[PDB]
């Protein structure tokens, strides 16, 4: 069976999975368990808080959505490959070589004239890796356009660029035949494992015992769809972060809010059920004609897009089963309030349409002067905002002694641009007033200066050769330890050179 | 007016860390562990095998 | 090596057997390399510095927040212009902007005690005003409507409203030998280093 | 002072370039006595803001000797429509403006 | 070129057996085995070197002849990466691969040098926090286990050692004893 | 030339406004992005309400683009308020009222628009550019 777990906290969500865990085991040892997660620091987390509960984390596997879909598809259907031959990569290379062909067709002219220029093939290159990416996006969301487009119709009521789109990947389907790689793909797997779970008699084998999803708060609707097929089966365990208590998706028609209405959601211990909406009654009164609800909170209405969309396709499982686990907040510091808020679905900020309203203050909330859970800070230099923040961070350190640094986490819109001032003014820092410090997301290629200089030395054929150049290459520690050569050596090197007459070129051929 | 800057009465400890056996045991690899987290840093130091 | 492998291998698994150049190759490696992040020492013990990554929520007791100016967040990152499924949006689409702007909802409601926010209003060169991003604004905007402060009953909603979202707002000096940091205070600073340029006591 | 320069050095290997200015101009007492000195407020802000930029270079170079040859190149030949590289503001407080 | 010599090379390795019971690696199936195992592990108390070294010197012959240990203290998980589990009549076992280039000819690669190789490297605590690990893990995840009852060993395999003319070249087997664990796991939580 | 009135120019064909010092041209440009996105003027007025993203503005500096984008804003939201209150005490915002037939669908549109503020057109020369190039590759011809 499908469950759907509810909270607005994670970790009352982690010891729900503790405690499912702890309850009921995996006969064989070798059998790993399965958690699907998109990002690796949740990964990293879960295996921490795992560990540390149960004394041990080993043998989780921790697979993407998509890859986790494909290898049920792999374990369920037979005469599936392990790989998929229609992915970003291979895709690439499969039109780099179909565009040419099909550029003499009268359909794809726009697409000859942006062909004409390019002599060193870097437009073709990125046009099929652009292509490439819409094919895997459509393979992902749009599985009927592209089995419309196989056939060789065309959906109407679309855009104009279907006109070239919908032959080329005709095409690839024709050319992936013609190589010998295997048709199957994901649009067609979807439909065939979906009917071959349904008509089942028994669970077939090689299928994990339970399945828990966590972290993951949007999931396309087709990989819903044949969670809801594989539930019946196997359990799956979903542990979605709400932040709002009451359902504050939209509605597709009035017979959805109707059936809507019917399902409530049970206690996780208690054993005692709660409605979806805080008024039944007046449920139909927040919807408006279209369909799309009015939430009470404008900071969740304005920032709540993703999850809403999310939230309504969870509500539309027939066969799964929903439990709540959340937690009430106390309403004790602005922070609290403005979570509180949030929480209950109410806005407290006054409108003062009314000249009453509008005249006194009492009705909105007491401030505490001295609180500071929640504070906004100008600065003028992103340097002068990373010296700013240090003191803070001190401060706060001094204020709470249970606080440590592991607590604290600093996120920036770009890492890379901050992470030089970051450096700069954490090490700058004396013995006494040090605070360890650690980056992440930063760009790999930037990580050791080996990683640049080899894209250089591929640049080799085109160069003009100057003199400092091939200095700086000597300036790299390995490449003069690798031909014996010393700073010692390296300044009468640069001397000789300077002196030498050497400015530029390799020889007469270069 | 006089200026006088504040003190910081508690040191925060590095103690608490997340470590490997090479991370414990060989100094020598530096960052070599976070570049590849699966990289073989049992053998080091590579000689002539022209 | 690796990324190199990488590349040529899935270049071979299509079955490409025209001549390929080295620039191609190169540009690949280049692109593959910066898409590439290392993200090994997120929860190692330290304080985590780091982007604000998508689906990424984890419970901190203090969450802050860098970079918030206008314009730098919402990340916005611009459809291909051919994409049909651009042009007419469906339920369970995903993009970017909407990435971003949950994401900012996120690191708001996973701070257990203290949530800071800093962004850069004046400009250092030209002592010019910038503004923050339309996310920080509604949200102190939200806050002053909500909330008043202690002895602001009698006046009105707007009144308090400026008054309480002026409260919160702390613009700190230019300069870090500044005298104004080295002040009893709430941004009295920990570092002794400029104090002595602070107290102006050198010889010329 | 030649131990000195070398511990500079050090620093500058390890932790970075700006790193290493604070450190010498803490050691030096360079800023207190620019300030005492008529006139030093202004070469103190350039310091602060080449001190800056290059932490920015540095950040994005293969070797230390890169940095001061990127430097060195900078300072041959300046550019003056570069928005990074304007001058600063030289003082906050309420002064003759020109 | 290298292909005639490593397809050899890996034949020689599969059929080649690890313990005095003979179990071999190509013997055991796909369900009884698993490649590249993660765990982590975490450290309640402090952890200091002399206290660990003076703990694990009685036990081991091998640590004795070692040098004291030398670590700052640390408190926290700790990450490891096991490269075999594989179980052979109900008893778990532990293989690790080592490619380190011992020596330039076969006799660097005999059960004295091996030994001496394994002083040089301190494998000899990574091995016992692998046991510690595997311990924890069947344990945990095994409602009726027993130390004595199922498990085998520790294998490390070098993989230019191994011959197939000369059987005990390449391979080295050692069961740390049960109460130097039990110490160790006393240790790690309290 | 003829005394320009932000209220009652028409929004058709080709206009140039000549704005002298002092004269204080951003607040012009701000009472004219008001009433494109909401339409007023009658005859002056354009066709269609038009959106945040639909309309396009070109700055000299980014200095200036960033003030007119957070004037902007401020504008919107003043505007909104006082549609939702009916009573303001700016003279411009009082015509724009005066001049708006339904306040609470003014009021509506004004905060959408508050809330796609950060996708505003506002740009430069070269980003308008730049952002042209990149929408159309196919027809410009250049890389991705
Ligand atoms: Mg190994």
């Amino acid at each position: 069976m499908l469950r759907v777990y509810h909270s607005n906290r994670l970790d009352v969500l982690e010891a729900l999975m503790e405690f499912i865990v702890e309850r009921e085991r995996l006969d064989d040892p070798f059998e790993p368990e399965m958690i699907l997660v998109q990002s690796t620091g949740m990964a990293q987390w879960l295996q921490m808080t795992l560990s540390q509960k149960f004394g041990i984390a080993a043998n989780i596997d921790f697979p993407l959505p998509a890859s986790f879909i494909w290898d049920m598809f792999v374990r369920v259907l037979p005469e599936i490959p392990k790989e998929s031959a229609f992915n970003k990569q291979s895709m690439s290379w499969k039109l780099m070589t179909l565009l040419p062909q099909l550029l003499e067709r009268e359909d794809f002219t726009l697409l000859r004239h942006y062909l004409t220029d390019d002599s060193d093939k870097r437009k073709l290159f990125q046009l099929s890796s652009k292509a490439a990416d819409l094919f895997d996006q459509y393979l992902v969301y749009r599985p009927d356009w592209l089995a419309q487009w196989e056939t060789g119709h065309l959906v109407e009521g679309l855009g104009e660029a279907q006109a070239w789109q919908a032959p080329l990947w005709k095409a690839l389907v024709e050319y992936t035949h013609q190589l010998g790689q295997p048709r199957w793909h994901r649009a067609n797997l979807y439909q065939r494992f979906i009917e071959t779970l349904e008509s089942a008699t028994t669970c077939p084998p090689g299928l994990p015992s339970r399945v828990f999803i966590c972290g993951i708060s949007a999931l396309p609707p087709v990989y819903l769809q044949a969670l809801q097929a594989l539930g019946k089966h196997i359990e799956i365990h979903l542990l979605f972060t709400n932040p709002c208590r009451y359902y504050w998706g939209d509605i597709k028609d009035p017979a959805y809010l109707a059936k809507l209405l019917t399902r409530q959601r049970r206690h996780s211990f208690e054993d005692r059920e709660l409605p979806l909406f805080r008024d039944s009654e007046n449920a139909g009164q927040l919807f408006n004609s279209d369909g799309e609800q009015d939430v009470g909170n404008p900071l969740l209405a304005s920032w709540g897009k993703l999850g809403r969309d999310y939230i309504y396709l969870l509500s539309d499982l027939e066969s799964s089963q929903e439990l709540d686990a959340f937690v009430d907040v106390t309403p004790d510091n602005l922070l609290h309030n403005i979570q509180s808020d949030i929480l209950e679905l109410e806005n407290r900020a006054v409108a003062g349409v009314n000249i009453e309203e509008f005249s006194r203050s009492d009705n909105k909330r007491p401030l505490d002067p001295l609180d500071s859970s929640i504070t906004f800070h100008v600065c003028h230099s992103p340097q002068r905002e990373v010296e700013v923040l240090h003191d803070r961070l001190l401060a706060m350190l001094e204020e709470d002694p249970t606080l440590t640094p592991r607590d604290i986490i600093v996120m920036v819109a770009d890492i890379d641009s901050y992470s030089p001032f970051i450096q700069a003014v954490f090490g700058s820092a004396p013995a006494d007033r040090y605070l360890p410090y650690a980056i992440s997301d930063r760009r790999a290629r930037q990580s050791h200066p080996v990683l640049e200089a080899f894209i250089s030395l591929l640049s080799l054929p085109d160069s003009r050769f100057v003199s400092e150049d091939v200095l700086a290459l000597l300036d790299v520690p390995v490449l003069a330890a690798r031909f014996d050569i010393t700073e010692e050596g390296l300044r009468y090197l640069r001397q000789w050179v300077n002196e030498s007459g050497i400015r530029w070129g390799i020889d007469d051929d270069n | 007016a006089e200026l006088n800057a504040k003190t910081l009465q508690r040191l925060p400890g590095d103690n608490w860390r997340v470590t490997s056996y090479s991370g414990l045991q060989q100094r020598g690899h530096g960052i070599a562990q976070d570049l590849m987290p699966r990289l073989d840093v049992d053998a080091a130091g590579v000689a002539s095998v022209v | 090596e690796q990324q190199w492998q990488a590349i040529i291998a899935e270049g071979l698994g299509a079955q490409y057997g025209d001549a390929v150049p080295l620039s191609l190759l190169r540009d690949e490696l280049a692109q593959r390399l910066d898409q590439e992040r290392i993200s090994q020492r997120f929860l190692a013990g330290p304080v985590n510095i780091c982007t604000l990554m998508p689906m990424r929520s984890i419970p901190f007791k203090v969450v802050c927040l860098l970079g918030m100016n206008d314009g730098v967040y919402p990340r916005q990152l611009a459809p291909l212009g051919f994409d049909l499924m651009s042009q007419k949006p469906k339920r369970g689409d995903r993009s970017r902007r909407d990435d971003d702007r949950y994401l900012f909802l996120e690191a708001l409601i996973s701070a257990q005690q203290k949530l800071y926010i800093s962004y850069i209003g004046r400009s250092i060169q030209d002592n010019s005003e910038r503004f923050p991003s339309v996310l920080v604004q509604e949200l102190i905007d939200y806050i002053g409507q909500s909330h008043y402060l202690p002895g602001d009953e009698a006046l009105n909603c707007d009144e308090s409203e400026a008054r309480v979202k002026a409260h919160l707002t702390c613009l700190h000096t230019r300069m870090p030998f500044d005298p104004q940091n080295y002040q009893p205070g709430e941004r009295q600073s920990y570092a002794r280093e400029w104090l002595p340029a602070a107290s102006q006591a050198g010889k010329a | 002072v030649v131990e000195e320069f070398d511990g500079y050095r050090q620093i500058w290997r390890k932790r970075g370039v700006m790193p290493m200015l604070r450190a010498l101009m803490s050691a030096r007492n360079i800023a207190e006595n620019l300030l005492a000195t008529a006139g030093g407020e202004r070469r103190l802000t350039d310091i602060l803001h080449i001190s800056e930029l290059l932490q920015e270079a540095g950040t994005q170079l293969e070797s230390e000797h890169a940095l001061v040859r990127w430097l060195s190149q900078h300072i041959l030949e300046p550019d003056s429509n570069a928005s990074s590289q304007q001058m600063r503001l030289e003082s906050d407080k309420h002064l003759v403006q020109i | 070129q290298w292909e005639p010599v490593l397809t050899e090379w890996i034949t020689a390795v599969l059929q080649a057996p690890l313990n005095e019971t003979g179990v071999s690696l190509s013997q055991l199936s796909a369900r009884n085995k698993q490649v590249e195992m993660e765990f982590y592990l975490p450290i309640s108390e402090p952890l200091i070197a002399s206290q660990l070294d003076t703990l694990i010197r009685q036990f081991d012959p091998l640590s004795a002849g070692c040098p004291p240990l030398e670590f700052m203290q640390v408190r926290g998980m700790l990450k490891g990466f096991i490269d075999l589990v594989f179980r052979h009549e109900g008893r778990y076992y532990l293989l690790d691969y080592k490619s380190n280039w011992l020596g330039e000819d076969s006799s660097a690669y005999t059960q004295q040098a091996m030994a001496a190789a394994m002083q040089a490297h301190r494998y000899d605590l990574q091995y016992q926090l692998y046991t510690l690990a595997l311990h924890r893990y069947l344990r945990h995840r095994i409602a009726d286990y027993d130390y004595e009852h199922h498990f085998g060993g520790v294998i490390y395999l070098f993989l230019r050692g191994v011959d197939k003319e000369h059987p005990q070249q390449g391979i080295y087997t050692t069961r740390p004893n049960a109460g130097l664990i039990a110490l160790m796991d006393e240790m790690f939580a309290g | 030339a003829e005394t320009l009135d932000p209220l009652r120019l028409p929004l058709q064909g080709e206009r140039l406004i000549e704005a002298s010092a002092g004269t204080g041209k951003t607040f012009t440009i701000a009472a004219l992005y008001l009433r494109l996105l909401l339409g007023l003027g009658g005859s002056a007025a354009f066709p269609r309400p038009l959106t945040v993203e639909e309309l396009l503005v070109v700055t000299f500096t980014e200095a200036a683009t960033a003030e007119l984008r957070g004037r902007i804003r401020s504008n919107i939201h003043e505007l909104r308020i006082a549609c939702l209150r009916e009573t303001t005490d700016n003279p411009l915002y009082e015509r724009l009222l005066e001049e708006i037939d339904d306040k609470a669908q003014a009021a509506q549109w004004l905060l959408l628009a508050e809330r796609q503020m950060d996708e505003a057109a506002v740009f430069t020369i070269h980003g308008f550019c730049q952002r042209m190039l990149n929408l159309n590759a196919f027809e410009s011809g250049m890389l991705f």
